[PDB]
């Protein structure tokens, strides 16, 4: 409950000093950011310490800082942990600084705030001066101009138009492609200039910010001038401009600011940007626990075996070492336990979370920098915004797409029409449902439509003022023929009733509308059409192109340039389109052919096809019933192509019956019976007997490769559920145009009927809200199951059942209430081949994603543009925003940002499928690579009684995971490709190993732990069994028997066998990774060739001269690299011959030239692609 | 503009190979590796079998040997000679008590008379072997001073207070004279006086000469440098106090640059068996004859049941006689040749096509 006062001091509810108001409204700033700059450092460190090895390294610094165990340099061992935490936090701040530069664009975009004093301000003329977006405060008076976005929730005061009406574009709040009418308040309706609003004092008693887009409650109280009295005036939702909206077709609109910041409805239907730890990143903690168990076993074995040595008797420790105390240790396996914890600490490596994060950051850099995800029109590359979830894009099973702006292009095109049962209109929209049988060689028809447009433009050259070009003419039909005129005679008009029907049809499309007229400031001789719905903008523009140029409106009627001459039609009545009516009707006046007569009146009704065929005349003797089979055949043929259809029906009236109808129309107009049903019956009484002129068909244009992108994703096993903000029948037409509804499906429409939500009472019995649970069960006999979803999440098929769910949003609110109905709603949606959820709130888009993500254990995608999609983007696992000409919240809150929808195939099937397989391979390669080295510190414990001496010289332990082995793992995680980027799109079924999760298992991890355990037996005991007989391994008898020299034998076997293990588990041996596998193989010989020439080696002083010149080194080296690599190179060769994966078979075809006839960078979702 | 740079690195279009493991390429990779590793291991076992060696353990010479020439029991000695594989003429051994030593734990002289039926070649190595002496515990192997190895008059706080490697149990004696070769490694240096010749029993002026030079690497004289302490500053180690009864004079401070038997002991053995070179002859063949070793016994081993011996050999380029490398190359061939055979005979009788085993289009 807030009470916003304006131009008046506050009451005594200003008890807070140092800043007079108490309530402390938020500032009009968007965040879209993971971290605020204050708590970046506490929250990012805990995000790094939710990884379990990072609290393992912190314990080793605490325990290593005690002199009981004798850790050398206890302050230098903290340096590797501290610099990794700093580098990861600098990376996360640079990642988070790029979300703040989009905040500064949004918080600085120049609104117009009145320069009057605002008494709801913090502490720490009268023009509409240009101020910033962040400067908007609660209680400001903002003038919003034409075509710019709205800064906050604005209770609308005045408009440029008289009687105070706006038009807002709610395709940002909703999917509603039509402009919504917003009325200003009738109290402050005459307030026009800046000097008028400064002298007006009022206040608004409002309610709380309650996150519902379709509801608002408020009161305006203003003390009356010349009569001291309070005057309430109610405020509802159509008096309110919300933050996502954009003011259209209005010069200015003035209003009060009420909700700023997180109080607005687009912020309350969203949240803080989550940090989104990936699934491979989340399941990496369990693999570290497998190492915490293996570390515990090795330290427990060494802790008990050391104490068994320390209570022996005949040992050389008693004589030559000065541990002569035969007692003092019965079980000192506590101090010898944790010496081995320091000794074996490199079994969980420090380079784990810095290697996998250089991978994720550099995988985001290659998504950012490719030209095939670049949008040349917006000048916009793909922008990764979360730099750590590129591997989540390779496991995606469910896509939760928005429709408007995401699947569609927000461009309507008049494509087809029926005039007297003749199909007029040519369009190759989605005749590519036939890719099963006939070719995609029909680019010849797209030129055959193209020459027919130019031949129609050269044929329509009669005297037309605004036959501008073909650039505004989107109706190609060369059958525009005015046939058997100007050929035989001059008068004519004996035959060709179809020509009289064509020119009266297009006249009715230039009469029955609410399209206004404004002059284009570029080329003011050509004016353009400022409509409310873009359907009626396309109907008036296509009648303008064929000859009937609507050129203005008078107070008597319409000026229509009927092929040169501007015949005047006197408008008599206008019946406005409504949601309950589904019809717009216009009464025009036929002129007089007999002098001295008042002529007739023509009713022209347009509206939806399903309710105009009810309103047609059944008592006829003309062709008013034989053409009803032909037109209704066409409108079924048009709707299954995905076009909005609209019948055009008429009836001529006698002018005395019309005056009898006008006599009742003025009854329902002088009274305030518009909320009552009095006016809608008077309009209903005239709209009963109608003659059908025909119908229209308008294409809601998709984006460029939308039905091609959905076709590739469905072949990859990925399921598309369109979650829609606007009407049911709109998304069904977009379902048919995106090939999601197929014309043989059974649409399982839920369609609740009662206006009762399960919120209060009706516990023992119901009669009006058991419907939804009923036909969820009824549709669960054609899908013959009841509730078993444990069996369902073992299934990842498409399915093959030709059903489709259409739920209406209000029925989605009741199918997401209890546990047993969520289980039946999920099981029906999982079993259907298309799911459409319409009229869906931003809360319920996030609710459907969270239902599928929590019940099934799956990976979700949720692409969208618009602030109704932000909660869906944030509550999914990945979130994609589609970028536009403007700055969008769904782009700023997203994880990736692509310019067009068709880039989602290149993003998911190429980059995500790579980044999944790059990281599902590298992580088992990484724990293999460490434990082949760290376990030889355990196997050396057998031969020094687990006392705790090091096998390795101290520069081998530093530089193993830093220099000698670190680079082949990293260039596997960045640059590995199972197949080419074209083959990832030619064969989308290679994506299915990520949905089935066949590449990253905890079972796969254990075999790499068992292949790592095996080769450390090879890497230790092969140098052991050349020393074990007589300790002489050099050709000159001088002795390499030092333990650091045995560690050179072990390390060089371990480094070469690792870096050739990583090489054999790369597909695509390129020259870049091949060079830096070799330089990692040659930096182990180079460092000890340099460090063992210095006197600072201190026991190691000529190690590379003595060991590398020994022939027994180069004999152990080749036989031990064999036995390390031989059990895995044999298992893979047995696997690749007898149980091959799909991606091994596709690579076999690609070597045999099954893919060489595709260009590099072949994009199947491209309209301008070449021929294959 | 904002179009990204197209240079085939940023577009991930580097030149590559894409290896596909077909059995026409993988099965000849096994046969090449198998043929290589059975020729290598066949030549290793041929050169390893020709390595002769003499191993005589003498730790029981004070008690199990008398003042007359008796045979060594076969528990202690091992001979390997490839031209005489049935060689069993046991070496004899004799103990001279030396009652003026007054140590009584290990004193006197053990005189070992072995017989070699074949001649060892030009470079002859006389090693000493030690068993059950553990030179690889974590306190032992860090107990020395790196400053004193490099010939520096280090202080007390640089031999005792160093960070990782320090003379921590053995730094200075009671009055305060710091031990010059300090720590447990230099203190417990192997004592037994081996001779500078092999006495040819049965001949005179034909004694096979040995030397204590060329016993370590020549490059270790860049690190082991002559000390700069005076005689006042340093004392001998507490178990060297019998070789130096009066302590350090101005003449007897040992130059560790030229004393290579010390330089071998300061390199501790990695494992339980320790083998360090102590006599060498690079000049002459050791002919086939009966020779005599005269070991001054000073090094106690029997209080930890450890063995103590001698390893007379001429090694190979692989060093020593160890049958491991030749066997394990022959195992690496016979495995790579067997699993070339198993995968091939599974291929002619199973096997598939290289085109359409894909689970997408079944
Ligand atoms: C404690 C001591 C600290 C000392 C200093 C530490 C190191 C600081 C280094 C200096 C800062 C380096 C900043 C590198 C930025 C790279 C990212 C980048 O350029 O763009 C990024 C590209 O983002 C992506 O989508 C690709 C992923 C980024 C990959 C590279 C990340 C590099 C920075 C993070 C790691 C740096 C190393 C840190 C070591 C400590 C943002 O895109 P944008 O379109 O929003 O950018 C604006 C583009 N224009 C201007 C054309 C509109
Ligand atoms: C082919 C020539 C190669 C030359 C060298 C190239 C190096 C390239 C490194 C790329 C990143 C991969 C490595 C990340 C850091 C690994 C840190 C590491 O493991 O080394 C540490 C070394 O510790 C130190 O004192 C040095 C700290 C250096 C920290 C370096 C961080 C590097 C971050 C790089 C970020 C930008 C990357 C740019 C693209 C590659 C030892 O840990 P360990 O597990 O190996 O051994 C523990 C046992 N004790 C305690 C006894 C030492
Ligand atoms: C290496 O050689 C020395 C002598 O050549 C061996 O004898 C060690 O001699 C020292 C001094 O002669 C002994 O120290 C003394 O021990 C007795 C009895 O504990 C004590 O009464 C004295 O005050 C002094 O501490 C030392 O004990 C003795 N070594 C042993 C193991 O008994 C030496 O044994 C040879 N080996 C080593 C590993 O140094
Ligand atoms: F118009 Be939207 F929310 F893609
Ligand atoms: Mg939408």
């Amino acid at each position: 409950l807030r009470t916003v006062y304006y131009n008046m001091p506050l009451p005594k509810d200003m008890i807070d000093e140092e800043g007079n108001p108490i309530m402390q409204y938020p500032r009009n700033k968007i965040r879209t950011t993971k971290y605020t700059p204050l708590t970046f450092l506490p929250k990012n460190i805990l995000f790094q310490f939710h990884n379990f090895a990072n609290v393992y390294f912190l314990v080793l610094i605490i325990l290593g800082a005690f002199q009981i165990f004798g850790v050398t340099n206890p302050g230098l061992s903290a340096v590797p942990l501290v610099v990794i935490v700093i580098i990861t936090a600098i990376k996360d701040a640079i990642e988070d600084s790029r979300r703040t530069v989009l905040d500064l664009e949004v918080n600085n975009t120049k609104t117009h705030i009145l320069e009057g004093v605002e008494n709801e301000n913090v502490s720490t003329d009268c023009k509409f001066a240009k101020n910033y977006w962040k400067g908007v405060k609660v209680g400001d008076i903002v003038r919003i101009h034409n075509n710019d976005e709205i800064p906050a929730d604005i209770i609308l005061l005045s408009t440029s138009d008289t009687d105070g009406a706006c038009y807002v574009e709610t395709k940002n709040l909703d999917g509603e492609t039509n402009l919504k009418v917003r009325q200003s308040l009738k109290c402050t309706n005459t307030i026009r200039t800046s000097k008028d609003i400064a002298r007006t004092k009022f206040w608004i008693e409002s309610e709380g910010p309650h996150s519902n887009l379709y509801t608002y409650q408020g009161n305006m109280k203003w003390r009356n001038l010349a009569d001291g009295e309070i005057r309430n005036e109610p405020i509802t939702i159509n008096n309110v401009l919300l933050r996502g909206c954009t003011l259209r077709n209005t010069k200015w609109a003035m209003g009060v600011v009420m909700f700023t910041g997180g109080d607005t409805k687009i912020m309350l239907n969203s949240g803080i940007t989550p940090t989104k730890k990936s699934r491979i990143s989340r399941e990496l903690n369990f693999s570290v626990v497998i190492n915490f168990v293996l570390l515990f076993i090795l330290c427990f074995v060494s802790g008990i075996a050391n104490g068994v040595y320390y209570d022996k008797k005949g040992r050389s420790r008693f004589s030559y070492e000065f541990g002569t105390i035969a007692g003092s240790a019965a079980t000192n396996g506590f101090v010898s336990f944790w010496v081995a914890v320091i000794l074996y600490q490199s079994l969980v490596p420090i380079s784990l979370y810095i290697s996998v994060e250089i991978i994720k950051t550099a995988q985001a850099a290659f998504i950012y920098g490719d030209v095939l995800l670049y949008n040349a029109k917006l000048d916009y590359p793909c922008t990764p915004k979360s730099w750590n979830i590129s591997d989540d894009l390779g496991q995606v099973e469910y896509i939760f797409s928005d429709k408007t702006g995401t699947l569609t292009q927000n461009v309507m095109e008049f494509k087809k029409c029926t005039i007297n049962g003749v199909s007029y209109g040519r369009a190759y929209t989605e005749a590519l449902a036939g890719l099963r049988k006939r070719q995609g060689i029909d680019v010849e028809t797209e030129g055959r439509r193209e020459k027919a447009e130019i031949a129609k433009d050269r044929d329509t050259m009669i005297d037309e003022l605004r036959a501008l070009s073909g650039n505004s003419q989107f109706y190609p039909e060369e059958v525009t023929f005015v046939s058997k005129e100007f050929v035989r005679d001059l008068k004519g008009a004996s035959g060709e009733v179809q020509q009289r029907c064509c020119e009266h049809f297009m006249l009715a499309l230039a009469l029955c509308h609410s399209v206004l007229v404004e002059a284009n400031p570029d080329n003011p001789k050509k004016l353009d059409l400022k409509a409310q719905s873009p359907d009626e903008a396309a109907l008036v523009a296509t009648a303008r192109d064929v000859g009937f140029s609507f050129v203005g409106k008078t107070k008597k009627g319409l000026i229509i340039e009927m092929q040169g001459i501007q015949k005047e039609f006197e408008i008599l009545n206008i019946l406005e389109f409504n949601s309950s009516r589904k019809r717009m009707s216009c009464i025009v006046k036929i002129p007089g052919l007999n002098p001295g007569d008042e002529p007739r009146a023509l009713l022209i009704c347009k509206g939806a096809d399903s309710i105009i065929y009810s309103r047609l005349s059944r008592q006829s003797g003309s062709n008013s019933e034989a053409i009803l089979e032909k037109t209704a055949l066409h409108l079924e043929q048009y709707a299954t192509e995905g076009l909005r259809t609209l019948c055009i029906a008429q009836r001529e009236l006698s002018w005395s019956e019309y005056e009898k109808w006008n006599e009742k129309y003025d009854i329902a107009a002088a009274s305030l019976a518009n909320r009552e049903d009095e006016l809608e019956v008077v309009a209903d009484s005239i709209e009963r007997e109608l003659i059908l002129l025909g119908g229209t068909a308008i294409e809601d244009r998709l984006q460029d490769g939308v039905p091609d992108c959905i076709e590739l994703l469905a072949e990859a096993g990925i399921k598309l559920w369109v979650l829609t903000g606007d009407k049911v029948e709109t998304a069904i037409n977009i379902g048919f145009s995106c090939n999601l509804l197929n014309n043989e499906m059974e649409l399982l429409v839920i369609k609740t009927t009662g206006d009762d939500v399960k919120e209060f009472g009706s516990e023992p019995s119901e009669i009006v809200d058991a419907l939804l649970s009923k036909y969820l069960k009824e549709y669960f006999n054609l899908t013959g199951s009841e509730e078993e979803i444990f069996e369902a999440k073992k299934d990842h098929e498409f399915p093959k059942g030709n059903y489709a769910i259409v739920i209406d949003g209000d029925a989605l609110k009741l199918a997401l209430y209890g546990e047993d109905i969520r289980r039946k709603f999920l099981l029906l949606c999982k079993n259907c081949r298309a799911v459409l959820c319409c009229r869906v709130s931003p809360s319920q888009k996030a609710a459907v994603v969270k239902l599928v993500k929590d019940s099934l254990d799956v990976m979700t995608l949720a692409i969208g543009d618009g602030s109704n999609d932000v909660a869906m983007i944030q509550s999914a696992d990945v979130g994609i925003g589609i970028a536009g000409e403007e700055g969008r919240q769904a782009v700023m809150c997203s994880d990736y940002a692509i310019g067009q929808f068709r880039y989602l195939a290149r993003l998911v099937l190429v980059h995500g499928r790579w980044s999944y397989k790059r990281l599902a391979e590298m992580i088992p390669e990484f724990f293999y690579k460490n434990m082949i080295f760290a376990l030889a510190l355990f196997w050396y414990g057998i031969y020094n009684d687990f006392d705790g001496s090091y096998l390795y010289e101290y520069t081998y332990m530093m530089f193993y995971n830093l220099a000698f082995t670190s680079l082949p793992v990293i260039f596997l995680g960045i640059l590995d490709q199972d197949v080419n980027d074209t083959i990832s799109l030619v064969v989308p079924q290679l994506y299915r190993v990520g949905i089935l999760r066949k590449e990253w298992n905890q079972r796969k991890f254990l075999w790499y732990m068992l292949d790592g355990l095996y080769q450390s037996i090879i890497c230790f005991f092969f140098p052991y069994l050349v020393y074990h007989k007589n300790m002489i391994v050099t050709s000159n008898g001088l002795g390499l028997d030092h333990r650091y020299f045995v560690g050179v034998y072990v390390t060089t076997i371990a480094v070469i066998s690792c870096n050739t293990y990583v090489l054999l588990h790369q597909y695509r041996w390129d020259w870049f990774s091949g060079l830096f596998i070799a330089l990692s193989c040659l930096v182990v010989f180079a460092w000890t060739g340099i460090w063992s020439s210095a006197i600072a080696s201190r026991e190691f002083f000529k190690a590379a001269a003595r060991i590398y010149g020994a022939p027994s080194f180069w004999a152990v080296f080749f036989v031990a690299v064999l036995f390390c690599l031989l059990p895995r190179f044999t298992y893979d060769s047995f696997q690749k011959f007898f149980y091959p994966t799909d991606v091994e078979i596709v690579r076999e075809m690609w070597q045999h030239g099954h893919f060489d006839h595709y260009p590099p960078g072949y994009d199947p979702t491209d309209p301008n692609r070449p021929k294959v | 503009n904002r179009r990204p740079k197209e240079d085939a690195f940023t577009q991930q279009r580097l030149a590559a190979i894409n290896p596909v493991l077909t059995p026409r390429t993988v099965l000849p990779l096994y046969l090449l590796i198998a043929v290589v590793f059975v020729i290598v291991g066949g030549c290793i076992l041929a050169q390893n079998s020709k390595v002769d060696e003499v191993t005589i353990y003498y730790q029981d010479c004070m008690t199990n040997a008398t003042s007359s020439w008796s045979d060594i029991p076969s528990e202690h000695w091992q001979f390997v000679f490839h031209k005489y594989k049935t060689y069993n003429t046991a070496p004899q051994w004799r103990f001279v008590d030396d009652e003026s030593d007054d140590f009584t734990k290990q004193r006197g002289t053990c005189q070992i008379r072995f017989t070699t039926p074949s001649d060892m070649k030009n470079n002859v190595y006389l090693n000493y072997v030690l068993e059950k002496f553990a030179a690889n515990h974590r306190r032992y192997v860090l107990s020395f001073s790196e400053d004193q190895i490099r010939g520096e008059d280090a202080s007390y706080e640089t031999v005792h207070d160093a960070t990782g490697i320090n003379c921590k149990p053995l730094s200075k004696n009671a009055d305060g004279k710091i031990y010059y070769p300090c720590g447990l490694i230099a203190n417990s240096m192997f004592n037994d006086t081996f001779p500078l010749q092999l006495t040819n029993v049965g001949d005179t002026s034909n004694n096979y000469s040995l030397t204590n030079k060329g016993i370590n690497w020549e490059s270790d004289k860049k690190r082991y440098k002559k000390t700069k302490y005076n005689y006042t500053q340093i004392a001998p180690p507490p178990y060297w106090e019998k070789m130096y009864p009066d302590g350090y004079n101005e003449t007897n401070i040992p130059d560790i640059q030229d004393w290579e038997e010390f330089q071998n002991w300061m390199r501790p053995g990695a494992f339980d068996k320790i083998t360090k070179l102590i006599r060498i002859n690079k000049n002459d063949t050791l002919p086939a004859g009966e020779y005599q070793l005269d070991i001054g016994l000073h090094w106690p081993v029997l209080e930890f049941n450890g063995k103590k011996g001698i390893y007379l050999t001429h090694g190979s380029h692989l060093g020593g006689r160890n049958p491991f490398l030749g066997i394990v190359y022959l195992i690496g061939g016979c495995i790579c040749a067997a699993m070339a055979l198993i995968l091939l005979t599974f291929w002619l009788f199973g096997g598939r096509k290289i085109a359409d085993a894909s689970s997408l289009s079944w």
